[PDB]
RNA sequence: UGUAGGCGAACGAGCCCUGAGUAGGUCGUUGUUCGUGAAACGAUGACUGAAUCCGCGCGGACCACCGCGCAAGGCUAAAUACUCCCAGUGACCGAUAGCGCAUAGUACCGUGAGGGAAAGGUGAAAAGAACCCCGGGAGGGGAGUGAAAGAGAACCUGAAACCGUGGACUUACAAGCAGUCAUGGCACCUUAUGCGUGUUAUGGCGUGCCUAUUGAAGCAUGAGCCGGCGACUUAGACCUGACGUGCGAGCUUAAGUUGAAAAACGGAGGCGGAGCGAAAGCGAGUCCGAAUAGGGCGGCAUUAGUACGUCGGGCUAGACUCGAAAC
RNA sequence: AGCUGGAGAUACGCUUUGACUCGGGGAUGUCCGAAUGGGGAAACCCACCUCGUAAGAGGUAUCCGCAAGGAUGGGAACUCAGGGAACUGAAACAUCUCAGUACCUGAAGGAGAAGAAAGAGAAUUCGAUUCCGUUAGUAGCGGCGAGCGAACCCGGAUCAGCCC
């Protein structure tokens, strides 16, 4: 029994370049290097999905240190003032959303400087 | 678990080989059977040799394309296969006691359901089908199942075997999977069923 | 079919017992021999180790 | 059974292996190594230096008895056997061979065989349980 | 290359005889065999209307015509009739002299 | 139209003698497993050259005995091989497949011997588009035919590269393996108002692929792009292992024979059952040897074998595919 | 009862005193070709002898034989025979193998070969030849290396021995 290939490969390869479609040039056309670029893209998915994570921590702590500053302290001696008073145990980024509310980020900074005195 | 026609109708013996096994048997023996049946014809262009072909195609170096040789090569659109099929005998001897062992699990998985055993009771006029049809549509056959005869008197078996629902089968030449095939099975009685 | 290296039929492999491939004792044969009394005296038959199985397929059928 | 209910017994079949077919299992190079003689076949078996070399003490016949022991023969229960017929219908298979008896295990109960040969303590076993053999005369 | 008669260059009818159709539009309709092509299995019976159009060509005249004519068919209609329209024909009864065989449905003849 | 069945032809093919220039020999040589080996025998080139039935040739140097056989005259069916050709059939191909050819050893290449292609598809049926329009045309638009003209003869489908037309979002201080995550702007809502689809601005991040490599983004190899052909196979009474099945101290056939819409018979033969020895040969013992020290081996664990199937390896043969310069 | 080749196209017509088409024989059958009257660059040149009106017909090569009458050439693979490779393996390479393979050439048929024991062989058995299974990779041959490899017994297919 002859098998031919037929209607296999070009099932697979339309598959590829449909994963490749907001691609610039033959990127975007031809298989080949449709399937080469997402070689590439592969790898960098894999990184970055663990990597946003630094990168918006990052974010946190920038805009935490800020309101700090804005008030006459600094991120580190603002959480270890929020450490240095053990209830406080809540994620930088509610820290944010407090550096965008600023009376209850007063509360928190002097809550914290009076536990560094 | 058996009864027989117009003829006589006491029982032969019930007695059953091993209980189906549960194609750990049945199956190889189908597959050696529908293997034994095959035959090989299957040719294809020799990897060389069977083309139409002739020699070195052009110079070894400093051509400036593909370093090649022949026009009849697998690589080459022209044909000869790597790996093509040849006639071969797929044939091979399936142990014996298998082959029994086989077709009695088959009778087997015929006794606890669907067969039928008959000595003569035939009451076929001139073989004619319709009179086929009346004889075993009082005995259920009525055409809503598949069905395997297996007779010895021409007479009959020319009756049956335009039925679309029966099939002949002469003699002792039965098969392990013409009775798996169909739904139904009806037995000379008089001849393999006894000793 | 299959044949066995006629080199293998009379030297020293005897594929006799559980298997195992018994051998002859080489050094200082049919050549000079003016040394040790109990050397000459042990070139015999004793047995190889981790040769086994390229000469049992040497000579299956025990030639 | 109905035939699209059989399958072969499990693990009586198994699949074959497609060596090549890319990088989920046994990629580029099939089994194979990169490069060396694994390529096309040829070499069989020898170490190309040297052989493994020995020499040779030498003889070309032989000719066995076929083998008969009395432990097997004591189980019997039915003794004055013939040779060649009363053996045949009960296996000793050869049949361009001697047959001979061996001493194996203990022959207690009487009986007459007459094998063409016969170990020397065979007769002492055998006649000690009063027993005649007669090899060919 | 295939040659259309699958059927021998045998035909059921001759030129000339009256004919039903069994299938098609024309099922039911009426027709003496004006020609009978066998080896084509090509029937032509009046009332296969088809309107044919040609003033293109010269030949005829320098315009031409639409014009209504047969379009002959497969031995797709029943030979022969009778009485009772359609069904099968018996052969091999004798004529006056025998030398003909001949017709029947039921019974009877052409 | 056939099929089962039945008929079917004037002419038609087909069941005292019994082999001499020889047997034999020497010299050169050779065939069977026979490579001068202890080399018999046949076989012939050269030179020679017997015997008759109380006779001749052979039995693998040679001898005696004991056996087989009568050479130097001829003919002889069948079983055996092939397949230009015919039928039948197919876990064979179905237009790059399959023969090179859906026909063609043509076209074409060669002074020549010789090499050597692409192949196809309206439609049910031609009803194969009257007639009108723009155009010399070609091509096209109407009309009709037709079920379909989303079939119209560059006539089944009509994928991809590749070329265009139109619309969303966008782009002319930008540095860039072409993406990845995130946030915003615009568009849209038929697996779809969402943890949405398309696009986009900015931020961060980020050395094509394969190969060959100590080490590859490399300025190391291959590759214009899409399609499609394209490489670990087959064989065998083979050897070896794993798994499975039948039977099991036993297990099984081969060639074939008889049947075949089906398989049974077929024990010749193979493997297990005893090993040691260089072998004669002994034999659960055996070889070495002058008797005692060992080697292999059985007891003991008696480890159960064998016929198949599948699969891992091995062999032998193109043996994973392509590729020499040569002979 | 249609036919008038593919071929699809018109015209001309043939057929129920039987067409076409299908089976069977007959009869014509230009020239080349074994080519064969002679020549020759195949398919074309040039002759001679009898019939004899002429158009037209027949003969005119060589080999075997008195004489009939044979033969020459062709044929896909298969057969036998006269010659007879080399790559290659041997991890080099001379003996060896590759192999009596490929190839050339001759003879022939639907087959051919071979064949009716001055045999195999070791039981005082067998009883023509060919072919399959097996004996068996046993014997054995081999720079005793790579490797090369029987036969008898036994089982089948087919079995006839006739003539000088
Ligand atoms: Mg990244
Ligand atoms: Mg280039
Ligand atoms: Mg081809
Ligand atoms: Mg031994
Ligand atoms: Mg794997
Ligand atoms: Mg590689
Ligand atoms: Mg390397
Ligand atoms: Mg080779
Ligand atoms: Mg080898
Ligand atoms: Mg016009
Ligand atoms: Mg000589
Ligand atoms: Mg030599
Ligand atoms: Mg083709
Ligand atoms: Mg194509
Ligand atoms: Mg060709
Ligand atoms: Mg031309
Ligand atoms: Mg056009
Ligand atoms: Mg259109
Ligand atoms: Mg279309
Ligand atoms: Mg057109
Ligand atoms: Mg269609
Ligand atoms: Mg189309
Ligand atoms: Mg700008
Ligand atoms: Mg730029
Ligand atoms: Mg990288
Ligand atoms: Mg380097
Ligand atoms: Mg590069
Ligand atoms: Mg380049
Ligand atoms: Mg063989
Ligand atoms: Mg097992
Ligand atoms: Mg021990
Ligand atoms: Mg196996
Ligand atoms: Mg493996
Ligand atoms: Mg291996
Ligand atoms: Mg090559
Ligand atoms: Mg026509
Ligand atoms: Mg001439
Ligand atoms: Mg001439
Ligand atoms: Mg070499
Ligand atoms: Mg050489
Ligand atoms: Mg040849
Ligand atoms: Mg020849
Ligand atoms: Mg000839």
């Amino acid at each position: 029994p002859r098998a031919k290939t037929g209607i296999v490969r070009r099932r697979r390869h339309k598959k590829v370049l449909k994963r490749a479609k907001g691609f610039w040039g033959s990127r975007s056309k031809q298989y080949r290097n449709a399937f080469q670029t997402l070689l590439n893209a592969a790898t960098y998915e894999y990184r970055d999905r663990r990597n946003k994570k630094r990168d918006f921590r990052r974010l946190w702590i920038q805009r935490i240190n800020a309101g700090a500053r804005l008030h006459g302290m600094n991120y580190s001696t603002f959480i270890n003032g929020l450490k240095r008073a053990n209830i406080d145990l809540n994620r930088k980024v509610l820290a944010d959303i407090a550096a965008r509310e600023p009376e209850a980020f007063k509360a928190l900074v002097d809550a914290s400087r009076n536990a560094r005195q | 678990a058996q009864i027989n026609v117009i003829g006589q109708n006491g029982g032969r013996t019930i007695e059953l080989p091993l209980p189906e096994v549960n194609s750990g048997v049945l199956h190889e023996v189908v597959t050696w059977q529908l293997a034994s049946r095959r035959r090989g014809t299957a040719s294809t262009r020799t990897r060389a040799q069977v083309s139409k072909t002739g020699r070195k195609m052009y110079g070894q170096k400093g051509t400036g394309n593909a370093r090649h040789g022949d026009r009849s090569v697998p690589t080459f659109v022209g044909g000869g296969v790597a790996f093509g099929p040849k006639p071969r005998s797929y044939d091979y001897t399936l142990p014996r006691q298998v082959r029994q062992l086989g077709l009695a699990m088959a009778i087997a998985s015929r006794q606890e359901g669907g067969k039928l055993v008959a000595v003569d009771g035939f009451d076929i006029a001139d073989a004619k089908t319709k009179n086929f049809i009346s004889w075993a549509k009082q005995n259920g056959l009525d055409g809503t199942e598949k069905v395997l005869l297996v007779t010895d008197d021409e007479n009959t078996r020319r009756a049956a075997r335009n039925v679309s629902w029966v099939s002949v089968l002469p003699v002792a030449g039965v098969n392990v999977y013409d009775i798996l095939r169909h739904d139904r099975l009806v037995i000379d009685a008089a001849a393999l069923e006894i000793v | 079919p299959k044949m066995k290296t006629h080199k293998m039929a009379k030297r020293r492999i005897k594929i006799t017992g559980t298997g195992k491939v018994m051998a002859f004792k080489s050094g200082k044969r049919h050549q000079n021999t003016g040394k040790s009394g109990d050397e000459i005296r042990g070139k015999g038959k004793g047995f190889v180790l981790a040769k086994a199985e390229w000469a049992r397929m040497k000579l299956m059928l025990p030639r | 059974m109905k035939l699209h209910d059989l399958k072969p017994t499990p693990g009586s079949r198994k699949d074959r292996k497609r060596v090549g077919r890319g990088p989920g299992g046994t990629d580029k190079t099939a089994g194979r190594g990169h490069k060396g003689q694994k390529s096309r076949s040829g070499a069989g078996k020898g170490a190309f230096f040297e052989g493994g070399r020995s020499r040779l003490i030498a003889r070309l016949p032989k000719r066995g008895f076929n083998n008969v022991g009395t432990t097997y023969e004591v189980v019997k229960l039915s003794q004055l056997q013939d040779l060649e017929d009363t053996t045949f219908d009960r296996d000793t298979l050869e049949a361009y061979r001697l047959v001979r008896r061996k001493n194996r295990p203990v022959k207690l109960l009487a009986s007459g065989e007459i094998s063409r040969a016969v170990t020397v303590h065979v007769d002492a076993a055998s006649a000690a349980a009063i027993k005649a053999v007669e090899a060919a005369g | 290359p295939s040659a259309g008669s699958h059927h021998n260059d045998k035909l059921h009818f001759k030129k000339g005889d009256t004919v039903i159709v069994l299938s098609g539009k024309h099922k039911g309709q009426t027709g003496k065999v004006l020609l009978a092509l066998p080896r084509d299995q090509k029937v032509v019976v009046e009332g296969v209307n088809v309107i044919t159009k040609n003033v293109k060509p010269s030949m005829t005249n320098p315009q031409g015509g639409q014009e209504q004519r047969e379009l002959a068919l497969h031995a797709s209609k029943v030979a022969l009739v009778d009485p009772e329209t359609g069904k099968a024909t018996r052969v091999r009864k004798q004529i006056v002299d025998g030398k003909k065989v001949r017709v029947a449905v039921a019974s009877g003849k052409t």
